[PDB]
Order: structure tokens, then C-alpha cells, then sequence
């Protein structure tokens, strides 16, 4: 399929970012398209080979596309604003329709300032007995709270091993301040499985969140711990309580 | 009074000498109007017609990007072909593709065509009720099955019935003065002797458009008239038609054979005898 | 004007 | 251009319907859906003319008038939930330069096989003091009220699928930071 | 595979009269595939300018050609079409004729 270089990025305001398309191969048409919270995507720009073809009405000239050699694009865009925080969607075709395709974006946020920008914490809470004895099952939650902004991937492992059978994450996050725009967002996570597999002792758990932040490039000159790209972890074993 | 928009494209496979060569040719009625070919200095739809010369960039741009598309579909589809036959890497093979639509006299739609051929024979080809494919082959059959889902859309139909037409109707009022004006043939006999028992005589029609003639030699007598020999029509290379027939006739009866020619450019047929 | 194919062969 | 529903609302296992506007459409325009799952790019699915289509994914059924259709969802899953737009025009003026409107949010929800509305309170893994309030088992047909004061939180609701043990069950969450876990609603 | 002989015929746009300005002919037609050798000879040498039309074709799918140059006839000049496809066995010479 079509793909993006990178999947997040993170850029204080007033910066310069340059997202990268890599097309299914012998697609002679690329096209980037732009798309904010609850909206269809706008078309921004498209190339047959290397020639950039109609260049949308509304588009800032601080946005900007390169296709040298007809195969992977650029989009550029200088400057950055708030309203540009979007998923920013790459697309790729044989001529006019055939093999129409998506890639699966690039999400950009603009902070203000980059103290904005805060890693998460996480926690796994173990199922309530209560539960256990009535409904024959056993709720474990995930719980990650406090990250700027909402650039996490949040996965289960039980023995070592991903699992989807049972999970359900929150499909956006909610703020901890509603009012404040740069709000700090939390998220949580269940895995449901059997009430004797909760009861056995050599069973593992652990919930896994990646998070996307800052990267050696960014500056950072504050007291505390630098908000960097990390994964932080959390565990629970199967008790016979 | 039988117009006619049509266009010829042409791709063909040169392995390790580069990648397909691809050629595309526009026609109203019997002059060419447009060229497009991936190698020439510039890979875009040019004008080859003085009455295109001020269509602007516009107008080139979509044609030019319509070409190049054209052009790399055909590459892949060189390279499919290839597979359903299971021919080597190392043979040139030939991609054609044809369609046009027709108007009648009194400018009425009256038909439309559009046809596949690779290597020479018809592929796949567009059936009467403009939403269909007959296809000759079973490697034909799988491409047929391709081509129905996606112009389930009518795409053909839509192209042929209406944007062929309403482009036709643009380009007859844009080269008027050159195309709906017809060209009577300029038309004289020449006398060539064999021996003194036979000459040739040779009905010649010269500088003609339209190419719809018809030049026929007939005998006032009972006597038998040799087989007439009519040499297919051939541009001048000045938009112009050329056509000649010739009899071999028995010396002394020269004068009882008469060349009768028709064509929409004369107001009733002419008749011509050889005059020394 | 020509047409680009849609679908493929 | 083209109107629809900004939000349509299914259960599992059922037919759904979303109708297009487009009453001024050309008479060469043809009608192309998209389905876009949460977080990946917009999927083709079906495009029609004026001919009912009908592939694996749905069917498109178009009206005479033309100016509206209807992409209908067969046995609708849970997966089966996402933005579901509607494109009106043709590739040969486009040039592949597709228009989105906003689209139709579908939401698929599962039929509540036995109604159980319960809470639970659950314990930090490492640290035992600090806890989350567990409202799980509940009906589909029900609202998750917000938090009300300062340092209350409270998530939507989250449909999890048990596989080898046929059993689909809501769940939502609360915590603080006294603050009972007996008081939601 | 279909391979088809072309057909030749040499020729004039203009009735031919010593001394004067007029464009020499070859109309290649009939044949396939595409890959086609044309020279228009004078006695017997290449013509080093010759101009051709864009390849096209007809109902058939065999493709038709046009070569021409600006020339003068004279009474001795010998004018002629050397045409070569993979379907000719030797490079076919058709001798220009003012009469055909």
C-alpha cells in the first residue's frame, strides 16, 4: 500500500515540517489530501510523475509539494499555525481511478511551546472479586493519564504475546482541564478474559503505550525529564486469591 | 456529410531499449488534427492541424495529461498481455486501441465504436448497446471481466454518445473554412500505348477532400471491357486525395470509354473521354 | 478530446 | 454536491441504510462510496450509475430521479464501524481529485444478551492505595452521563468481543484523585 | 501473431513537369507490425531529408505511413522507394513513374 514517513509528528509553532508519501510502486498519480477531527478529506495537491498538476484554490503558499524523480513526495509546510494540526493523507493511483489508494496519514500537532508536551503514566488495576464471583470474568483496566498531546499506541500482552480478543480502548480520550485549549489528555483500556485465567498464577499481563514526543533534533532547556518518544509499561500476574 | 471523430493509439514492447514506445493520433473526418509520442523532444498532445494553433495551454494540458496516462496503463498492460499468452521478456508485441463516434448528414449520433487489438488481432470490442465487451480469447475473457465491473459506470457510452459528439460539433465549427468546405477533384484522361493493337487509359482524380470517390469506366458498345484497375486512394500530402482507373482497350476504340466520378465536392457526376 | 482508460486489462 | 447524515445508529446482525443527496448530479456523474475505518485512510468500496451494484463489502441501490441514493450494509458486524462519505462527479473532469463531505459516522453496537448493569473497584497492580470505578455489563441503550466536579473522570462507553467464548459486553470507566465509586449515573 | 506485407506506391502531389518544384511521394500501408525502414531514392543513392507522417492505422489494425520529399524531376533523374519490414525477404524498390 501507500506509505508515510512519519506516522506523528510534533512541531512547536511558527516551525518548518516536512511529512514524505511512498506510492505503490508503478502508480503514476500521487495525491495529498488534508483532514481535521469530524471532517472528509479536502484535496491540497496531486502529480502525474513528476509534474505537479492542479494546485488547490485555498492552499496557503506556505504548503508546498515536491515529486523529483515521479515516485516519493513531500509536502512542506512553513511556518505552522494551529488550525494546521491535522492528519495530512497520502494517495496514490493508475491514471484517473484505477487502484485509488490510501495511505493511513501522518498526524501532525502545532504546540504552542513545547513544555506543552508531557510523556504518560500508566497503571494496570487487577479485576475487582466482586466481579470475579458474580459475572464468572475478570475486567482488568489500563489507565494512561497526563500526555501532551494524544500521540499514544496502546497495546495489551498477555505471556508475551498481543492480544485483541477481550481489549477495548477508549475510542478518543477526554481532557483532565476541558476549559485550557492545551489540555493534558487521559486514556484508559480493558482486557476481559476468564475468571480462571486470571487464577493462574503463571499467567502475565502487561499493558504496553507508546508514546510519540519530542526526538533528539528538539531542544530542551527546562528542570525536569525531557518528554521524549518512549514506551512505558505496566504489569499484573494471576493470583489465587 | 458523414463527420467523424476518431482516435488511433499505438504501444509497442522494446525490451532493454528502453521502455514501450506509444503514439497517439486524433482525426476529424479524413484530417489529422493532433499528435502525441512519448519520445519526440516533447512527451505532450500537440496540434497538427493550423485551425488547433489557438486552443490554449488549457485545452493541451488535459490532452497531453490524458496521453501519458494512456501511455503507462498500456505499459502495464503490454506486461499483463505477456502474462495470459506467457510469451518471453525478450519479444516486441503490439497494443492497439481505436474508438470514434459518428454523425449522420443532419449532425444525428449514429454510431459509436471503440476496439482492442494486441499483436495484430482484435482483443476485446465494444458490442452495440455501448456497455459490454465481446472478447476473442480466454486471456480476452479475464480482461473482459476487468473492463464490465468498472464501466459499469458507462464510461464508453458516456464518452462515444455525448463528449465525442459535443468535441466533434467544437472542432467542425473551429477549421470550418478548411473542413466542411469540399474539394471537387481536378480530373483529366492520359492515353499510355503497349503495342499498336492496345493502349491504357487511366482516369485520374486529383487535389480532392473529402476521400469518398468513386471512379467507375464503362463501354458504349456490346463489346467486352478489361478488368478495371483501381489503385487505392493516397494523400497528396497537403490534406488532398488522389485516386486513379485504368482499362486496357483495343487501339482505335479509345473513344467509346467514358470515366464517370462522384464525389460530394461536384453538384451532379462528371463524365470524361480521352481527347488527344 | 481522447479519453485515459479507467480500469486495466 | 452532496448532503447526508452527519451520524446513522445500527445493531449487530441487521441491514443499514445511508442516502446521498445530489439533485443537481450531471447527467455522466456516477455515485462512489468510501469507508473510512478509525485511524486508516478512506477505502473504495462501491461505485454504481443507475444499475443496482451488489459486491462482498454492500449493495448501492439507485432511484429513476437520480437525485438521491442508498448504500445498504448486509448483516452489519461490529468492524463494520466507521465514516461512510459519498462522492458524486466523474474521473474525466476530476482527474482523480476526489470531494469529501463530512460523511456518515456509523456506530454498531451488540444486542444485549442478558441486561446486567453492575460497578466494581478495582486495585493499582503496585501501588494499593489508588483505585477505578468499573461500570460494565450494561445495555447499549443508555447514556454515559460526563463528570460533573473538578477531579471526577469518566470515559464514554467501549464495546469488547470475548472470541472463543461468544460473549460481547459494554464497559466504561471513572476515577479520582471521600469520592465513593457507588455514585455515578 | 499477425505479420502483414505492406504496400507501396510511389508518386506525386503534383502532375510532374521537368524543371519545377513539386514533393515526391511513398505511401507504406497495409502492413505490421509498426517497425518499418523507408528511404526515397535518387538514382539508385538515399535521399538525406526526408520528413514521414505520425504512424496511424485502420479497421484492419495494419498501420499506414507517408514519406515525402521536396524535389525537381527532370528527363534522367531515377527516383525510387526502398521499403524493408521483417515480412520482406530483401528490401523492396519501387521506381517512381510521373504516369502512376
Amino acid at each position: 500500500g501507500v506509505s508515510q514517513n512519519p506516522r506523528h509528528k510534533i512541531t512547536k509553532r511558527g516551525q518548518n515540517v516536512t511529512f514524505r508519501c511512498d506510492p505503490i510502486s508503478e502508480h503514476n498519480r500521487l495525491y495529498w489530501y488534508r483532514q481535521t477531527l469530524g471532517q472528509g478529506p479536502e484535496f491540497l495537491t496531486y502529480f502525474q510523475n513528476e509534474a505537479q498538476l492542479e494546485k488547490s484554490r485555498l492552499l496557503s503558499d506556505r504548503f508546498s509539494a515536491e515529486r523529483p524523480k515521479g515516485s516519493f513526495s513531500t509536502l512542506e509546510i512553513q511556518r505552522t499555525e494551529q488550525g494546521d494540526s491535522a492528519m495530512y493523507l497520502c494517495a496514490s493511483s493508475l491514471g484517473r481511478e484505477y487502484g485509488y489508494t490510501f495511505g493511513s496519514g501522518t498526524r501532525l500537532t502545532v504546540v504552542e511551546d513545547l513544555n506543552k508536551v508531557f510523556p504518560p503514566e500508566v497503571a494496570v488495576f487487577e479485576p475487582s472479586e466482586a466481579e470475579i464471583s458474580h459475572t464468572q470474568k475478570a475486567t482488568l483496566v489500563c489507565l494512561a493519564t497526563g500526555f501532551y498531546p494524544d500521540h499514544v499506541e496502546l497495546s495489551w500482552w498477555v505471556n508475551g504475546k498481543e492480544v485483541h480478543s477481550g481489549v477495548c480502548t477508549d475510542p478518543q480520550p477526554l481532557k483532565e482541564q476541558p476549559a485550557l485549549n492545551d489540555s493534558r489528555y487521559a486514556l484508559s483500556s480493558r482486557l476481559r478474559v476468564s475468571a480462571t485465567f486470571w487464577q493462574d498464577p503463571r499467567n502475565h499481563f502487561r499493558c504496553q503505550v507508546q508514546f510519540y514526543g519530542l526526538s533528539e533534533n528538539d531542544e530542551w532547556t527546562q528542570d525536569r525529564a525531557k518528554p521524549v518518544t518512549q514506551i512505558v509499561s505496566a504489569e499484573a500476574w494471576g493470583r489465587a486469591d | 456529410g458523414s463527420h467523424s471523430l476518431k482516435y488511433f493509439h499505438t504501444s509497442v514492447s522494446r525490451p532493454g531499449r528502453g521502455e514501450p514506445r506509444f503514439i497517439s493520433v486524433g482525426y476529424v473526418d479524413d484530417t489529422q488534427f493532433v499528435r502525441f509520442d512519448n519520445d519526440a523532444a516533447s512527451p505532450r498532445m500537440v496540434p497538427r492541424a493550423p485551425w488547433m494553433e489557438q486552443e490554449g495551454s488549457e485545452y493541451w494540458d488535459r490532452e497531453t495529461r490524458s496521453a501519458r496516462d494512456t501511455a503507462q496503463i498500456f505499459r502495464v498492460n503490454l506486461r499483463t498481455l505477456r502474462g495470459y499468452y506467457n510469451q518471453s521478456e525478450a519479444g516486441s508485441h503490439t497494443l492497439q486501441w481505436m474508438h470514434g463516434c459518428e454523425l449522420g448528414p443532419d449532425g444525428r449520433f449514429l454510431r459509436g465504436y471503440e476496439q482492442f487489438a494486441y499483436d495484430g488481432k482484435d482483443y476485446l470490442t465494444l458490442n452495440e448497446d455501448l456497455r459490454s465487451w465481446t472478447a476473442v480469447d480466454t486471456a480476452a475473457q479475464i480482461s473482459e471481466q476487468k473492463s464490465n465491473d468498472a464501466s459499469e459506470a458507462e464510461h464508453q457510452r458516456a464518452y462515444l454518445e455525448d463528449t465525442c459528439v459535443e468535441w466533434l460539433h467544437k472542432y467542425l465549427e473551429k477549421g470550418k473554412e478548411t473542413l466542411l468546405h469540399l474539394e471537387p477533384p481536378k480530373t483529366h484522361v492520359t492515353h499510355h500505348p503497349i503495342s499498336d493493337h492496345e493502349a491504357t487509359l487511366r482516369c485520374w482524380a486529383l487535389g480532392f477532400y473529402p476521400a469518398e470517390i468513386t471512379l467507375t469506366w464503362q463501354q458504349d458498345g456490346e463489346g467486352h471491357t478489361q478488368d478495371t484497375e483501381l489503385v487505392e486512394t493516397r494523400p497528396a500530402g497537403d490534406g488532398t486525395f488522389q485516386k486513379w482507373a485504368a482499362v486496357v482497350v483495343p487501339s482505335g476504340e479509345e473513344q467509346r470509354y467514358t470515366c464517370h466520378v462522384q464525389h460530394e465536392g461536384l453538384p451532379e457526376p462528371v463524365t470524361l473521354r480521352w481527347k488527344p | 478530446r481522447m479519453y485515459s482508460p479507467v480500469s486495466i486489462l | 454536491k452532496t448532503t447526508q447524515p452527519i451520524s446513522m445508529d445500527s445493531y449487530e446482525g441487521q441491514e443499514v441504510n445511508i442516502t446521498c443527496s445530489h439533485n443537481n448530479i450531471a447527467t455522466n456523474d456516477y455515485i462512489t462510496w468510501y469507508q473510512q475505518f478509525p485511524s486508516q485512510g478512506p477505502r473504495f468500496i462501491i461505485q454504481g450509475y443507475k444499475t443496482k451494484v451488489t459486491n462482498e463489502v454492500a449493495s448501492l441501490f439507485i432511484p429513476a430521479d437520480r437525485k438521491s441514493s442508498t448504500l445498504s450494509l448486509p448483516r452489519v458486524s461490529l468492524s463494520d464501524t466507521a465514516v461512510y462519505y459519498c462522492l458524486v462527479g466523474s474521473s474525466f473532469n476530476q482527474g482523480g481529485k476526489l470531494i469529501f463531505g463530512q460523511g456518515t459516522e456509523l456506530s454498531v453496537k451488540p444486542n444485549i444478551q442478558n441486561p446486567d448493569p453492575a460497578v466494581y473497584q478495582l486495585r493499582d497492580s503496585k501501588s494499593s492505595d489508588k483505585s477505578v470505578c468499573l461500570f460494565t455489563d450494561f445495555d447499549s441503550q443508555t447514556n454515559v452521563s460526563q463528570s460533573k466536579d473538578s477531579d471526577v473522570y469518566i470515559t464514554d462507553k467501549c464495546v469488547l468481543d470475548m472470541r472463543s467464548m461468544d460473549f460481547k459486553s459494554n464497559s466504561a470507566v471513572a476515577w479520582s484523585n471521600d469520592f465513593a465509586c457507588a455514585n455515578a449515573f | 501473431m499477425i505479420q502483414r506485407t505492406p504496400k507501396i506506391q510511389v508518386y506525386s502531389r503534383h502532375p510532374a513537369e521537368n524543371g519545377k518544384s513539386n514533393f515526391l511521394n511513398c505511401y507504406v500501408s497495409g502492413f505490421h507490425p509498426s517497425d518499418i525502414e523507408v528511404d526515397l531514392l535518387k538514382n539508385g543513392e538515399r535521399i538525406e531529408k526526408v520528413e514521414h507522417s505520425d504512424l496511424s492505422f485502420s479497421k484492419d489494425w495494419s498501420f499506414y505511413l507517408l514519406y515525402y520529399t521536396e524535389f525537381t524531376p527532370t528527363e534522367k533523374d531515377e527516383y525510387a522507394c526502398r521499403v524493408n519490414h521483417v515480412t520482406l525477404s530483401q528490401p523492396k524498390i519501387v521506381k517512381w513513374d510521373r504516369d502512376m
